[PDB]
RNA sequence: AGUUCGGCCAUCCUACGGCGGAAACUCCUUAACUCGUUCCGAAUUAGGAAGAGAAGCGCCGUCAGGCCCCGCCAGUACUGCGAUCGGAGACGUCGUGGGAACACGGGGUGCCGAACU
RNA sequence: GCCUGCCCCUCGCCCGCCCCCCAAACUCCGAAGGGCCGCGCCGCCCCGCCGCUGGCCUGGGCGGGGCGGGCGAAUGCGGGCG
RNA sequence: CGGAACGGCGUCGGCCGGUCCCGACA
RNA sequence: GCGGCGCGCCUGCUACACCGGACCGCAGGCGUCCCACGGCGGGCUCAGCGAGGACGGAGACCUCCCGCGGAGCAGAAGGGC
């Protein structure tokens, strides 16, 4: 009745998405606000395409990302789930076993509210990985993870649970 | 909401396989390819890949020549084989690929020497004597006569990060004498100022293994008993690394000849394949299960 | 044809076959070559440099010169009434070995093994020259029940 | 005037009355095109003791 | 007025369909090809009647709308809606070609003559082989009186010599009067709607 | 048996479910260093060796998709060259030659080298 | 069936399943029929030459000497060269 | 009796079928 | 016939499975552009099927997953990767 030990489930990594068009510095401004919480540079994702209804023309800078992993991945998903008073909703759960929420307010996650830097909301998306996906990512012997190690919604949901005792 | 299927019949009738190797990911086929074009005029004269695998427990350096079916591994020696040389723990550090180098290389003058019984391979290219990190091209100098045997380097699918391992054991071969196409400024030190002796003099005798291993005993003793675990039984102190470094080179130089090891052949259960007339059955027995119920 | 390219009307014959798109397989590349070996040519769009002209297809060829990255083939085109021994440049992925006399090369050899056997015992010599299947014999057949065949009506269909 | 563009009638039997002529035997093995190397070697060896065209 | 049909009877050229390289293709007039009871159980449908084609041909598409219009109506008035199902087989898709002599002719002025003959496509028109069926009338045991009658009513609007047959097959379904029936008491016979095809050995298991 | 370098590139694939490891391999294991990351030791490098068959991988399934073979299709479609053969034509025969394909069954599911344990 | 009650129906789309007929600038497959080359000189043993090759005593070429043999599909016909 | 789509209880044949010596309501 | 330019040149047809094959025949282009849109070495996988995530929906981003090329390679089309 006990499961193999590689068979847990760890948070590999949180990316840290916010998509403000370009404006004149807002993207610059939003990398401040990440810059302090997972004490890494975002980097600058670029639009795809020029849209009409935003203001995105093939070329300007869209969206900051940065991806935080280990005991920085705790502490701001913890962050985040206190903030969404511990209740996430049942569906946010994926095929592959990866979950998201929405942030509201970059000040909210503790940061101070500032004249100088704007509310700049950003959201979070986590993903859950079984040890042994090497497999997946080696440059040398790159083949696809098997069906049992995946990691499937109701698995992780659970992993979800026992992790930071959440309700849907 | 209910979609498509990628895998439908016209995916898999068009299906390309790809060459059995290119689909496991061992061998990148491009590489292959520009190593292995002898210009057309020579003809058989055969060419050599100095292959240098690496692998969690072991580094495995053989001297290769492809002919139209085999690769013809010449003369073959890996890291297992180095706790023989004196080098008990430390299998796959950079220093140990320099010894596995060494061996590979040694092996391969000797083995061509005692077939030439006469004036000529290893006496005619000692190779540098030593283990020095000073810039050594084996048919740079006299080359008189007999050439260097000249083998050129196959990385395998891994990256030419600045002094790896697979770097370092092309110094082994080249210290050996097989003179192996080289630049060393991938070998750590060659600010493009110059090429630091220093700095392949002291990771050629294990030394990046001894400032950790020193620190760690004081920072955290605890730490340093699980990291290291192996290093400490075996009593290598990081002081006692570097005269393990050069006894087991100056062993491997002089006596290269390997001496053959015994291999249990195990057999694993392999159960059998159904047979045929049996394998209807089992699709005759489930016809029951849902006709019957 | 209004246009005339070096790569005209090749829409269906340059183009790899199903399921052989790719790299060329390693073997192409080593296989060793000795001048005067029959080379097939198979022209391919595996690789853009050194492809021969359509016309160079199919036409079996001896090679002069075995030069460095490249091969010599000389091939006879029908110009007028005139053969020409037209000599070009392949690169060796575009060429292939050709069995072409691979019967003669066996033969020669057997036949001559069956002399070699024959000096000593087997003194005749079975007749060494290929007969254009020549015309039956007896071969007397046993009718024991054979059945009777009947044309049929145009029924069925 | 309006008037015929291209056909190959009758090219075929004019080409045959005679024709086929194969290519000749000097240009079935010439040294034009060859490895500028290949021949160099080839004239040396040649040269020296039992093809001593030299004298 | 189209012009008559003898011009363009006969395959005469490779057949030319409606394409990237083809520009408006006018119309076929004919839109529907399947009239009468659509929806149909294999079961319900026991007898089906074809038009044979008596000879390789062209058949425009007005008379393919024209005799899908008549035939129809004869089973119609008599058998009924309910009891028939007419597939006209044969689709428009050849499309012909016509060439435009209009205006003064002349040098530098508007170009006439059979100097650039390549027509304006018209007449979408349908190719046929000699035996391909041009029409399928199926119907229950009501019709099978007033089946060959709506044929041959239509026959002549159809160019050229044509034939009627009754088919041995049971229905549209390809197995015959009596395969049908074997695979009936045998249970053999998945019904998929207006055809059937039999249930078969292969597939995974469940 | 297992690894490495390979040859031919699906009887070698793709999907799922079992079964397995002694060694070998993988997963693993951390970041003083060499290095490495549009950000991220994910990868990559360097330095390890407490676990582990859960994956990878090797073996069996499964009226499994494909891939491969043989039937069948069928002397069928087509077609080489002959007929002052038959047709208003469309076209079709007949003489002597060839001869598909898709469907549809019945099966098959890598093998060969070189080195080392 | 109802302040909105969507407590959900009928047609669609979309996805599975069959079905009817097409392409000259469509092709999983792919004939007939065409093209292109060979059908006598081999096997052995040595030995030279090379400013070329290669790690070598490796190659290939190009020669020369001995030895073991030999006319090795059918049919027509003397071919070539200015 | 250059030549068709259609027709011909014109004349010789053939194919697939039902009746009728319980002789084609007695 | 100067209304067009097949008057030099190229792609796919027509073209009748080696090749060569006509036409004010069809479906189209060319007369340029780029020191990076070039060479090389390294890394990488693309359009997208899904299933998820502040604002955020046909649609903008960020994730995995399956991804034989269904992407882009300066422009015609066809090969090719």
């Amino acid at each position: 009745e006990s499961e193999n030990p590689m068979r847990r489930i760890r948070i590999e990594k949180l990316v840290l998405n916010i998509c403000i068009g370009g404006e004149g510095d807002a993207l610059t401004k939003a990398a401040k606000v990440l810059q302090q919480l997972t004490d890494q540079e975002p980097t600058f994702s670029k639009s795809r395409l020029t849209i009409r209804g935003f203001g995105i023309r093939r070329g300007q800078k869209i969206s900051t990302h940065v991806t935080v992993r280990g005991e920085k991945a705790r502490e701001i998903i913890e962050r985040g789930l206190r903030v969404k008073n511990f209740e996430l909703p049942y569906s946010c759960f994926s095929t592959t076993g990866n979950f998201g929420f929405g942030i509201t307010e970059h000040i909210d996650l503790g940061i101070k509210y500032d004249p100088s830097m704007g509310i700049y909301g950003m959201d979070f998306y986590v993903v859950l990985s079984r040890p042994g996906f090497r497999v997946n990512k080696r440059r040398a012997q790159q083949q696809h993870v098997g069906a049992s190690h995946k990691i499937t919604p109701d698995e992780a949901r659970a992993w979800v649970e026992r992790e930071f005792e959440v309700v849907y | 909401g209910w979609v498509k299927v990628q895998k439908t019949r016209s995916y898999f009738k068009r299906f390309q396989v790809q060459f059995r190797r290119r689909r496991e990911g061992k061998t990148d086929y491009q590489a292959r390819k520009a190593l292995i074009i002898q210009d057309k005029n020579k003809y058989a004269t055969p060419r050599y890949r100095f292959v240098v695998r690496r692998t969690n427990k072991d580094i495995i350096c053989q001297v290769t020549a492809a002919e139209l079916t085999k690769d013809r591994v010449v003369c073959a020696a890996y890291s297992h084989e180095l706790p023989r040389y004196g080098i008990p723990v430390g299998l796959t550090n950079y220093a140990a690929a320099y010894a596995t180098g060494l061996l590979c290389g040694r092996r391969l003058l000797e083995k061509l020497s005692v077939g030439i019984k006469e004036n000529a391979l290893a006496q005619l290219y000692p190779g540098l004597d030593k283990a020095t990190g000073e810039e050594y091209h084996p048919d740079e100098n006299e080359n008189e006569e007999v050439h260097a045997f000249k083998a050129f380097l196959d990385i395998g699918l891994a990256r030419a990060s600045t002094g790896a391992r697979v770097f370092a054991a092309m110094k082994g071969a080249v210290d050996a004498g097989l003179n192996i196409p080289h630049s060393m400024k991938r070998f750590p030190g060659y600010s493009k100022d110059g090429f630091d002796s220093s700095a392949l003099r002291d990771r050629i005798m294990g030394k990046h293994v001894g400032d950790y291993m020193a620190e760690l005993k004081a920072e955290d003793e605890e730490t340093y008993r699980k990291r290291f675990s192996k290093y400490i039984a075996a009593k290598v102190e990081p002081l006692r690394l570097e005269a393990m470094y050069t006894k087991a080179h100056a062993a491997i130089r002089a006596n290269p000849q390997a001496v053959k090891a015994k291999f249990e052949i195990k057999k694993p259960v392999r159960q059998a394949r159904l047979t045929l007339k049996e394998r209807k059955e089992r699709i005759d027995a489930k016809k029951l299960e849902a006709l019957k119920q | 044809t209004h246009s005339q390219g070096y790569r005209c009307k090749t829409r269906y014959c340059f183009a790899r076959k199903f399921r052989r798109h790719g790299m060329a397989n390693l073997t192409t590349y080593n296989r060793v070559y000795k001048l005067g070996q029959y080379v097939n040519i198979k022209v391919n769009g595996a690789y853009h440099k050194g492809m021969p002209h359509r016309y160079y297809n199919g036409r079996t060829g001896t090679i002069f010169n075995i030069g460095p990255r490249a091969l010599g083939v000389q091939i006879q085109k029908r110009v007028r009434g005139r053969i020409m021994l037209k000599r070009i440049n392949v690169r060796l992925e575009h060429v292939h070995p050709s069995d072409c006399r691979k019967n003669h090369l066996e033969r020669v050899a057997a036949n001559d093994a069956a002399r070699r056997l024959a000096k000593e015992t087997g003194q005749p010599v079975p007749c060494l020259k290929r007969q254009n299947a020549l015309p039956r014999a007896a071969h007397v057949v046993s009718i024991a029940s054979a059945i009777d065949i009947t044309p049929l009506k145009y029924d069925g269909v | 005037a309006k008037l015929k563009n291209h056909t190959s009638k009758n090219q075929n039997r004019k080409d045959h009355r005679n024709g086929i002529k194969k290519p000749k035997k000097s240009a079935y093995t010439s040294h034009k095109g060859m490895c500028p190397k290949y021949l160099r070697n080839l004239r040396r060896s040649r040269a020296n003791d039992p093809r001593q065209s030299l004298r | 007025g189209r012009r008559p049909a003898r011009c363009y009877r006969y395959q005469k050229n490779k057949p030319y369909p409606k394409s990237r390289f083809c520009r408006g293709v006018p119309d076929p007039k004919i839109r529907y090809f399947d009239l009468g009871n659509r929806r149909a159980k294999v079961n319900d449908f026991p007898y089906c009647f074809h038009l044979l084609s008596g000879e390789k041909e062209q058949v425009s598409s007005e008379a393919l709308e024209a005799c899908r219009i008549a035939c129809n109506k004869y089973i119609a008035k008599k058998a009924g809606k309910d009891s028939f199902h007419l597939r006209i087989r044969v689709h428009p898709f050849h499309v012909i070609r016509i060439n435009k002599m209009l205006s003064c002719a002349g040098a530098d002025r508007l170009q006439t003559g059979m100097r650039g003959a390549w027509g304006k496509p018209q007449g979408t028109v349908a190719r046929v082989s000699i035996g391909q069926p041009l029409l399928s009338v199926r119907c229950r045991a009501s019709a099978k009186d007033y089946v060959k009658d709506a044929l041959r009513r239509a026959k002549f609007k159809i160019p050229g010599r044509q034939a009627i047959v009754e088919s041995r097959n049971w229905g549209f379904t390809e197995f015959t009067k009596e395969e049908y029936e074997d695979l009936r008491e045998r249970g053999e016979l998945q019904y998929d709607g207006n055809n059937a095809h039999r249930i078969s050995r292969k597939g995974p298991l469940n």
